[PDB]
DNA sequence: GTACGGAAAAATAACACGGCGAATACCC
DNA sequence: GGGTATTCGCCGTGAATAAAAAGGGTAC
RNA sequence: GCGUCGCAGGCCUUUUUAUU
RNA sequence: CCUGCGACGC
């Protein structure tokens, strides 16, 4: 058909040809020529070259590279036939059937939020303007602010003020789903909260990174938005970033603690032999952290604190102990951020990496998934926290 | 030390002297193309060999020639400075003296005239190309040396691990000649990488028998027979290597017995005892070959064949006949094997005649055989001269493998020469011999822009002679003038085809004076007959032992062409054959003299070279007993009186690029290539900020390169202005006729290759003394005759709450206040009005079906006005088409900014509108001006001479000399009207074109991309504000906070020598200017300074002050009171103890480390953190030109899909590696949503619209139209496929 | 966009795919080799029939 | 001999930065773990490695050449102190390589991952038990050395 | 994460050993060889 | 078509049309050309409904 | 300045690895 | 002379995207 | 809340650069 | 056929 093998028109009025147009004329006029010909009652030997002719045209219409040499015109460059647009790299199959392009999506630099959550990230304004175009149309048109859709239309496009609070409306529980550029396993691909943020870039978590493999040293993401409910529903309960906390290679985290939390919490759960406030007993986390910012105690004291941790040995209640503690001042400190359910020899040590690492795989193993999430961000937010002031 | 260095001294690090100053950078492609354009005599490099290799020109005996003369090359219309605003090529017309001749021999009558023959590129002084307009570079290639390679098969083809070797000839123009071998032991030949074919085809196709080819190949041992006990020739050094199976007897005496070993004591006593004459059994003579054929004088008839073994019925019948000597061939194992035997016995060709049917059938497949046309096809292939030429140094490579004295021949092959080839391959495979290596610099050649011209010259002459050929085969003579038969479409068609699309014929990046110098020393492996990028390999990416000196081993892109795209060092030239060199200095046995000698690749080899960084004891002797040196690919420890040569400098192995690191031997090799690649990304601000860490090397780019005004002649600075200023030449300079002044335009703001702004601002004073050499105006990243890409601010290395997280960097709010890294951006608009049917095309203002509001920004001629602030959807130019429908240009959704120039271009026959008349009085009252200026000052010298003389002819000569001059002026104004009003050429069927620049300026934001020198990159996270900052004890807060994680990682550990080192400076600075702040003499000024730049140890900087006036001390005081410059250069840097001792110099502590205070809460950091000084650098990589949302807009007409890229609004591309994600997950929706709806299904996409705008979240699936697409075009290959029911 | 026309050829063509793809589906059905095929097709020999 | 230097060397320099401390308790000396920050941050595990701190602090040791074999002379040098042209020289073929090795990979571990992906792309659980009994033997891999 | 470019044996621990797979012979030194 | 659509179109095509295969979906990338559920999670449940 | 689109010179150009099928040469 | 069985051609394959130019019919 | 009139757009191939 | 623009009818 014509329309799949169009003639484009040009700025200078000139009508460029494509190769299958110059095929198909080709074998249309080898073929008038071999009917003209064949009226003529012609001898034997010019008929034997034009249907060969002929042969060679059909042969290069059909695919161009096959037997004997690929024709080239003006460019030296084999002709494209009707194989080359199923096969390769550029056909039908890996080009437009396989992958496409798809509408609702954007792509931006992407940056560091420590201030978010592990199940919602930073969306710009005028990223979310414009991907959420029609929502904000019919909740215009809804509330009676504008009849007309182009009188909606020019409303968004003018940005008045409570198309800011319609485009907020929309976006408090409507997911987005951010996708890096290499796509290797299906962490790439995860689901967040869209935050309405000031600036042109992508505030991303510091948590997932490890999943996305992706630092901020020019890094771009692609986002996407789900429209219809079964899309949504999916996005929440599927690729939801705090439901993709374990890989399905090996079953390791993928959750773990980068180099700045690991550093605060190695500065902060340490001990030296002589500093302020050493050999001091305490009678809680409390008056440890009132220590510590008022200035009467150093970070690393060997102190004596009572602290109330709980067991849940029995059949699934919780018991309590209290004793004294043979623990420095950091470490009491980080012992508000622990739950109840995890005991206390878990942070009387250094923290490196592996022990938070085993802390987290602890915390899920005993609690479960829902306070291993705010227990990570209560842990990132304390190192990024305690890694400012050393 | 000059005006231009005197104002502001840089601080010398280093202790190793100068012998050798740095040369031009440019200089090689300026050579090449003076080498190529200029008139050289005696056949050599340029025009002149390519019209003597192809002039005359012969016909078919119908006595005639066409001969060539002289040439001479045209003057240009237009200057560089035309060609840039015009849009033409700066060229120049080709116009060469041809000759006719016809015989009946003698001549009746010679015809002589000028011939043009197109038009060819002129390069500019800084080494660019204008093609339209835009400035291009001409990338240098490096490719295989012509002559002969040995390589090794090394074991990965018979999977047994068998190595085989290979011999071939790649000549510089003409077909491929290989050599290969067998498993089996039989030598190959191959043409073309076609099917191969035994290389005894080829020895008979040169007119060989099989007696010549067993001599060439093979000895001869005599076996002559005697009366009886069968006596033969023995010689004794035949037996090395052989077991003795029978018992060796001469003379009686017993020598080696049966089934003994031959050991070289036997061998010893073989030489002494002079015996050649030895007892040999019959069985053993059946296992040799036999030489040539034997005839009988009597019978006559053919015994034996040649190259056949040996049976007793045979050797019975030549016992009969008579023969007394035998002929036979020497085979071993070791030494001499048989390999051109079973070559033999595999041909079954026995004739020159069906060797030559072989060549055209393997050549010519599926022709008919004949035997002139395969004399003709065999001749054709190595032997003539128009298929097949070697160059000189291709026949000097070839002549130097095969260990020859003379380095001259011809450029054809020869018999000797292929039979040489083979005695090699045949030596290499025997073992005497070995394989050379093809990543040797020895064996590489580099192409430049007048031999690729030259080639194409070549091309296009060569096309010309053959029209020539054929209008002179056909017709008669003397009734014509050699006009019409020389064609100049040809040698234009590939000239052009040369110099605007081709591979090495690229744009140059104008965002930086760094990226030009760059991209002009590009060696680059790719290109026409190069390599290619994604089928390259392992061995051709490493950098070789052979690059010390020649080409950098940290300056090549990572991606998909690492090694493939060097760089050029710093020392290293070009040899006249083609190949790379580095200069050495001199070692005699008593002195280490300072001569210089220009080392080729394999000159290097033979010698032994010093280190770079050796220490002496300032006489000329090494310090050491033993120094480190290198002789043949490798490095040891030598003895002193041993060595021959020493490196010239220590930045020599660098490039220009890799030598502006500071502290470059305490960084990674990665770090350093990272910096080296983003230092040539950096966009310039407003204004320029030097570098208080530098090298050295900053002044040789901005001196080299064509973007500062270096003054031609020195003199007195006349008048200053922000667009021109006026050099009053001295009378030492001045030319002895028609003396004057000097005259600098200065380039302000316009638009760059890369939509950046590069702008030209003066630098010199009125009265001021200038020289030659001296820079007048800086250019775009230039200050003061420095090169400053960045700007350098308080750093600190803290990590600050997770903003600076894994490569993040905190920007403070006073660099965004003070407008510091704010870049401005120019594009470019045009409105092409065209010729067409139904009437043209006019640019008036009345435009119908627009309000007035619109209108109100046009003027009465229809074009938007200059400094108006557009904004997305304003009409520029108006312009209407009659049918009258609406075709203006109006602004693009997005971008913005303000109208500064409007460049509108129109053809001879149309009439010019009032802006082009109005550019045109601009550009005439400019001409006007810069004429009256000389004007003025020959009249005031004349009125001079007239009171001179007055105080009566000579006043009447005097004043005819005035009218003359008055009459020479108006000429020139004249010429100077025409040239403005001579026109400019378009498009066939183009009325005019208008052009409308807009300028904006972007200043920083979070997104943005910045990075140092070090190869520390990030992109801002959050500006904070200056409440927020740390601060130290006296107030100061910091500008960049810093993440220290990334140093212990990634290994750069210059970056804390330059904060160091930085904040050392500043630290000068501050003390210089609170020195200058308070009311302070000059004394106590000038003492301190000198003790300021006499720190260090044994420096070789020697700056004294008691030569500087007091007015020179103050503005080198004022231009030192923002920070001393430092010098470090690249491994003869300063070590840390001389930054302790710079600290101590200032108030500053010595670790560095400073106590900080928070800004947010108040209290006192625990640690010390590193606060100083980090020349920051803003890449071309910024957030506003990578955002990009999408929810409808335009889709495709065959396949109903999105389009793809931001300025045509198209959305992101869901590739399979995203799908394959979705169904690993359950999100089966999620994948049918993005298949159908937001992708293909026109109805389902709008049900899908109407859906959500009525507010239902459900969709159609429906059928995607790529399917439909793709079953229309398998079912148009006659294959029925189609859905069933 | 999905409507289709016709060439009438006034001499029968041979279809490249199932001929020089190997293995040839016309040289396997008549047990031929393909150059004797690729001969009779591009007019350089002769076969009985 | 140059590999035992080496180890000397790195042995030396992770003594000398374990403790790196003199600090009082009342009125006499005690050894401690060091509050430096290169050690802290290379022993917390945050960034970098030992080996770093090997090639930052000691000599860097043997270097290998792009035809595979070693140098027999090394670098004595760190990064801390000024490196010669020749120790920067042996280390780019290195950084060559690797550069060149990490741009060589991703073509054919994109193919890898690409042809596994399209080998299995229909296996979809679609019952709980078939009722079987064969199966593999589970044992741990032993070669030699160790398990 | 992968590459592209290309006597006597010593027990760790005390234990005892465990031959399976073998066919021997007792010879006159004392020794243990193998047939197999 | 899944066989087409991985590597060499022309044989695949060639054998499908001299052997007459009828395909049915039964798979992801089948599902992935004409554009419907796929049978894996909610699809494999749409599919059992 | 409108009109058949081919094949022979072009002073053409020239990858490594792997699987499948055909011409052809050994071995009784 | 039938059954192998090495060789030698030939076809298929070689990651994923954003910007910026240049050219879309040359002959007699 | 839709329909009629007019304007602009839907490309292909090659090369270069940059990023992951 | 789909987008965006300008105009008009009930
Ligand atoms: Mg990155």
């Amino acid at each position: 058909p014509p329309d799949l093998r169009p003639l484009v028109p040009l700025d200078g009025g000139r009508f460029a040809t494509s190769d299958l147009n110059d095929l198909y004329r080709r074998v249309i006029n080898r073929n008038n020529r071999l009917k003209r010909l064949l009226d003529l009652a012609a001898p034997d030997i010019i008929v034997r070259n034009e249907k060969r002719m002929l042969q060679e045209a059909v042969d290069a219409l059909l695919d161009n590279g096959r037997r004997g040499r690929a024709i080239t015109g003006s460019n030296k460059r084999p002709l494209k036939s009707l194989a080359d647009m199923i096969k390769g790299k550029q056909g039908r199959f890996r080009q437009n059937l396989l992958g496409k392009r798809v509408d609702y999506s954007g792509r931006s630099v992407i940056t560091v939020g420590p201030y978010l959550r592990l199940h919602q990230c930073g969306l710009p304004k005028k990223m979310a303007l414009e991907l959420f175009k029609p929502f904000i149309y019919g909740k215009l048109e809804l509330r009676g602010l504008a009849t007309t859709i182009k009188a909606a239309k020019k409303m968004v496009e003018r940005e008045e003020a409570v198309v800011w609070d319609i485009l907020d409306e929309v976006i408090r529980e409507h997911p987005v789903l951010l996708n890096r550029a290499p796509t290797l396993h299906r962490l790439g691909i995860q689901a967040f909260e869209p935050v309405l943020i000031e600036g042109k870039a992508i505030q991303l978590h510091p948590l997932v990174c490890a999943a996305y493999n992706a630092d901020f040293d020019g890094d771009q993401m692609a986002v996407h938005v789900p429209l219809t409910l079964e899309a949504q529903l999916e996005a929440r309960a599927l690729m939801m970033s705090t439901n993709n906390i374990l890989s399905p290679a090996n079953g390791e985290p993928i959750i773990v603690p980068s180099q700045d939390v690991v550093l605060g919490l190695y500065y902060m759960t340490r001990d030296c032999v002589n500093a302020k406030g050493e050999g001091m007993v305490l009678t809680g986390p409390k008056e440890a952290e009132r220590l510590y910012r008022s200035g009467l105690a150093s970070l690393h004291a060997r102190v004596k604190v009572r602290i109330t941790e709980y067991e849940k040995d029995a059949n699934g209640e919780l018991v309590a102990k209290t004793s004294l503690k043979d623990t420095t001042v950091g470490r009491a400190i980080l012992w508000m951020i622990v739950p109840k359910g995890l005991p206390y020899s878990i942070v009387n040590q250094a923290l490196g990496k592996k022990a938070i690492s085993k802390m987290l795989n602890t915390c899920y193993r005993i609690l479960g998934l829902k306070p291993t999430v705010i227990f990570a961000d209560q842990i990132m937010y304390t190192g990024f926290a305690y890694a400012a002031r050393s | 030390y000059s005006y231009t260095e005197k104002k502001r001294i840089r601080k010398d690090f280093g202790k190793r002297p100068q012998v050798l100053d740095v040369p031009y950078l440019l200089s090689i492609q300026l050579d090449s193309f003076q080498k190529f354009i200029e008139q050289d005599p005696e056949g050599q490099y340029g025009l002149e060999a390519a019209f003597r290799s192809v002039f005359p020109i012969q016909s078919y005996s119908g006595n005639s020639e066409l001969q060539y003369v002289s040439y001479r090359l045209g003057e240009p219309v237009f200057d560089v400075q035309e060609c840039q605003i015009r849009g033409v090529t700066y060229s120049a017309p080709l116009r060469v003296k041809l000759r006719l001749v016809i015989y009946e021999g003698t001549v009746k009558d010679i015809k002589e005239q000028e011939v043009y023959m197109g038009e060819i590129p002129l390069m500019t002084d800084n080494g660019t190309f204008v093609i339209n307009g835009t400035e291009r570079v001409i990338v240098s290639q490096l490719h295989r040396s012509p002559g002969v390679f040995f390589d090794s098969d090394k074991g990965k083809t018979h999977s047994s691990g068998k190595v085989l070797y290979n011999a071939r000839i790649i000549p510089y123009r003409g077909s491929w000649l290989d050599f290969e071998f067998d498993p089996k032991d039989n030598l190959f030949v191959r043409i073309d990488r076609r099917r191969k074919l035994p290389a005894t085809i080829i020895l008979r196709a040169l007119n060989y028998t099989t007696e010549q080819i067993l001599d060439l190949f093979f000895e001869k041992v005599i076996f002559e027979i005697r009366d009886n006990k069968l006596q033969m020739e023995l010689v004794p050094e035949r037996l090395r290597g052989e077991t003795a199976s029978f018992d060796i007897e001469a003379n009686g005496k017993v020598y080696v017995e049966k089934g003994r070993r031959i050991t070289a004591r036997h061998i010893r006593q073989l030489e002494k005892d002079d015996v050649k004459l030895i007892e040999v059994p019959v069985e053993y003579i059946a296992g040799k070959v036999v030489a040539k054929d034997y005839i009988d004088e009597s019978t006559g008839e053919l015994i034996c064949a040649a190259n056949m073994e040996l049976s007793l019925d045979l050797l019975a019948k030549l016992s009969q006949s008579g023969h007394k000597r035998i002929e036979t061939l020497f085979t071993n194992d070791l030494d001499h094997g048989p390999y051109i035997s079973e070559t033999l016995r595999v041909d079954p060709t026995n004739d020159r005649l069906s060797a030559l049917v072989e060549i055209y059938r393997m050549m010519r497949p599926g022709e008919p055989p004949t035997r002139e046309a395969a004399e003709s096809l065999f001749e054709n292939l190595f032997f003539s001269e128009d298929r097949y030429d070697l160059s000189a140094v291709g026949r000097m490579k070839f002549n130097r493998s095969l260990l020859r004295e003379e380095i001259e021949g011809s450029g054809i092959l020869s018999k000797d020469d292929i039979i040489d080839v083979m005695k090699k391959l045949i030596d290499i495979r025997n073992g005497k011999g070995e394989v050379d290596d093809i990543d040797h610099l020895g064996n590489r050649r580099i192409r430049s822009v007048g031999e690729m011209a030259e080639n194409q010259f070549r091309v296009g002459l060569v096309r010309v002679e053959r029209a020539v050929k054929e209008r002179l085969s056909l017709g008669d003579l003397d009734t014509l003038m050699p006009q019409d038969m020389i064609n100049a479409k040809p040698i234009s068609a590939a000239v052009k085809e040369f110099f605007g699309s081709s591979q090495l014929s690229q744009f140059m990046d104008q965002n930086n004076p760094l990226s030009e110098i760059t991209h002009k020393r590009r060696i680059s492996a790719l290109g026409p007959g190069g390599l290619t990028r994604e089928r390259a390999g392992f061995e051709v990416r490493d950098v070789h032992p052979t690059h010390y000196g020649r080409v950098c081993p940290i300056e090549t892109p990572e991606g998909p062409n690492i090694g493939l795209i060097n760089s050029l060092s710093v020392y290293a030239q070009t040899n006249e054959y083609g190949f790379l060199e580095t200069p050495y200095r001199k070692v005699t046995d008593g002195v280490v003299t300072d001569e210089i000698h220009y080392l080729s690749a394999i000159e290097e080899g033979n010698y032994v070279i010093a280190q770079a960084n050796s220490n002496l004891d300032e006489e000329g002797h090494f310090v050491e007993d033993l120094v480190t040196c290198r002789s043949k690919g490798e490095s040891s420890l030598f003895s002193r009186d041993q060595v021959d040569y020493m490196d010239v400098s220590t930045q020599q192995v660098v490039s220009v690029g890799a030598s502006l690191i500071p502290f470059l031997e305490h960084d990674d090799a990665n770090r350093a290539l990272m910096g080296a690649n983003m230092q040539r990304q950096a966009v310039p601000t407003l204004r320029a900020d030097k570098p208080l860490v530098g090298t050295g090397m900053e002044r040789a780019v901005a001196v080299d390169s064509g973007v500062t005004a270096v003054a031609k002649r020195g003199g007195v600075v006349q008048y200053v202005d922000a667009s021109r200023i006026v050099i009053k030449v001295n009378e030492d300079e001045m030319y002895p006729g028609e003396a004057g002044i000097d005259i600098y335009n200065l380039t302000k703001y316009t638009r760059s290759n890369q939509n950046t702004c590069i702008n030209q601002m003066p630098c010199v004073s009125l009265g001021e003394p200038v020289e030659r050499g001296d820079v007048l105006a800086d250019g775009p990243s230039t200050d003061l005759g420095e090169l400053a890409l960045g700007q350098n601010m308080r750093v600190a290395f803290m990590p600050w709450n997770g903003y600076n997280f894994e490569d993040s960097i905190l920007v403070s709010e006073r660099v965004v206040q003070e407008d510091r890294f704010t870049t401005i951006h120019i594009q470019e608009l045009a409105c092409v009005s065209r010729d067409t049917k139904l009437g043209p095309e006019e640019i008036t203002a009345d435009i119908p079906n627009v309000g007035e509001a619109a209108l109100s920004k046009l003027d009465e001629s229809g074009i938007v006005y200059i400094g108006a602030e557009v904004t997305g959807g304003d009409i520029l130019v108006g312009k209407v088409t009659p049918k009258v429908k609406d075709s203006s240009l109006r602004v693009p959704n997005g971008v913005s900014g303000t109208v500064i120039d409007v460049q509108v271009f129109t053809r001879d026959g149309v009439e010019k509108d009032k802006r082009a008349l109005e550019i045109e009085e601009m550009q005439l009252k400019q001409a006007k001006k810069d004429l009256s200026e000389e004007l003025q000052i020959l009249e005031a010298g004349l009125f001079s001479r007239i009171r001179a003389v007055l105080v009566q002819n000579q006043l009447e000569q005097l004043a005819e000399q005035y009218d003359e001059l008055k009459h020479e002026f108006e000429k020139k104004l004249e010429a100077k009207r025409r040239k403005i009003t001579q026109g400019d050429d378009l498009a066939p069927g183009v009325l005019k074109i208008v052009k409308v620049y807009l300028a904006v300026k972007r200043r920083i934001q979070p997104g943005d991309k910045m990075a140092g020198r070090h190869g520390n990159k990030g992109v801002i996270s959050k500006i904070n504000p200056i409440e927020d900052m740390p601060y130290d004890e006296n107030g100061t807060p910091v500008d960049i906070v810093l993440n220290p994680l990334g140093v212990p990682s990634r290994m750069n550990i210059g970056q804390i020598l330059e904060t160091h080192l930085g904040m050392a400076a500043k630290g000068i600075g501050d003390k210089i200017n609170a020195m200058l702040k308070q009311q302070q003499e000059v004394a106590k000024l000038r003492e301190f300074i000198q003790r300021a730049y006499d720190l260090g140890a044994d420096v070789r900087q020697k700056v004294d002050l008691s030569t500087f006036s007091d007015e020179e001390v103050m503005r080198l005081a004022e231009n030192l009171r923002k920070g001393m410059p430092i010098a470090t250069p690249v491994f003869d840097g300063a070590k840390e103890a001389e930054i302790k001792e710079l600290l101590k110099l200032g108030d500053l502590p010595t670790s560095g480390q400073i106590r900080l205070y928070d800004g947010r809460t108040g209290e006192q950091f625990e640690r010390p953190v590193t606060v100083g000084y980090m020349y920051m650098l803003k890449l071309n990589h910024l957030v506003d030109d990578k955002m990009h949302a999408r929810s409808t807009g335009s889709y495709s007409l065959v396949t109903q899909q999105p389009l793809g890229g931001k300025a045509q609004f198209g959305g992101q591309r869901f590739g399979e590696m995203e799908v394959w994600a979705l169904e690993a997950y359950g999100a089966a929706y999620t994948l049918q949503e993005m298949l159908t709806v937001k992708s293909d299904d026109v109805n389902g996409r709008t049900k899908m619209y109407k859906n959500i705008v009525d507010g239902n979240h459900q969709m159609e699936p429906g059928m995607p139209e790529s399917f439909n697409v793709l079953l229309k075009e398998i079912r148009s290959l006659g294959i029925n496929i189609e859905l069933e029911d | 966009r999905e409507r289709m026309g016709h060439i009438e050829l006034a001499s029968p063509t041979a279809h490249i795919w199932f001929l020089k793809s190997l293995p040839s589906r016309i040289g396997l059905l008549l047990d031929m080799p393909l150059r004797d095929i690729e001969r009779v097709l591009y007019f350089e020999s002769y076969v009985v029939i | 001999i140059w590999a035992a230097a080496n180890d000397r060397v790195s042995k030396a320099m992770m003594d000398n930065l374990q403790t790196e401390t003199v600090i009082n308790r009342d009125g006499q000396e005690e050894k401690q773990v060091s509050f430096n920050s290169i050690y802290m941050m290379a022993d917390s595990g945050a960034r970098g490695s030992a080996a770093q701190i090997r090639q930052l602090a000691g000599m860097r040791g043997l270097m290998a050449k792009p035809d595979g074999s070693i140098i027999e002379t090394p670098i004595t040098a760190n990064f801390r102190e000024g490196l010669n042209v020749l120790q920067y020289f042996i280390s780019t073929h290195g950084a060559r390589k690797g550069l060149a090795d990490t741009a060589l990979k991703t073509a054919n571990s994109g193919y890898l991952t690409r042809r596994l992906v399209d080998v299995a792309q229909d296996l979809v659980v679609t019952e709980d038990d078939c009722g079987t009994h064969e199966g593999i033997m589970m044992t741990p891999v032993i070669e030699g050395g160790d398990v | 994460q992968l590459t592209m470019r290309t006597s006597s044996i010593q027990v760790k621990n005390k234990g005892s050993i465990k031959l399976s797979n073998v066919k021997s012979v007792v010879n006159s030194s004392g020794k243990l060889v193998i047939t197999s | 078509i899944s066989a087409a659509s991985f590597q060499e179109t022309t044989r695949v095509l060639t054998e499908a049309a001299v052997a007459g295969k009828r395909d049915e979906l039964r798979g992801l990338k089948e599902n992935v050309i004409v554009g419907r559920l796929i049978p894996a999670g909610t699809g494999y449940a749409y599919h059992q409904d």
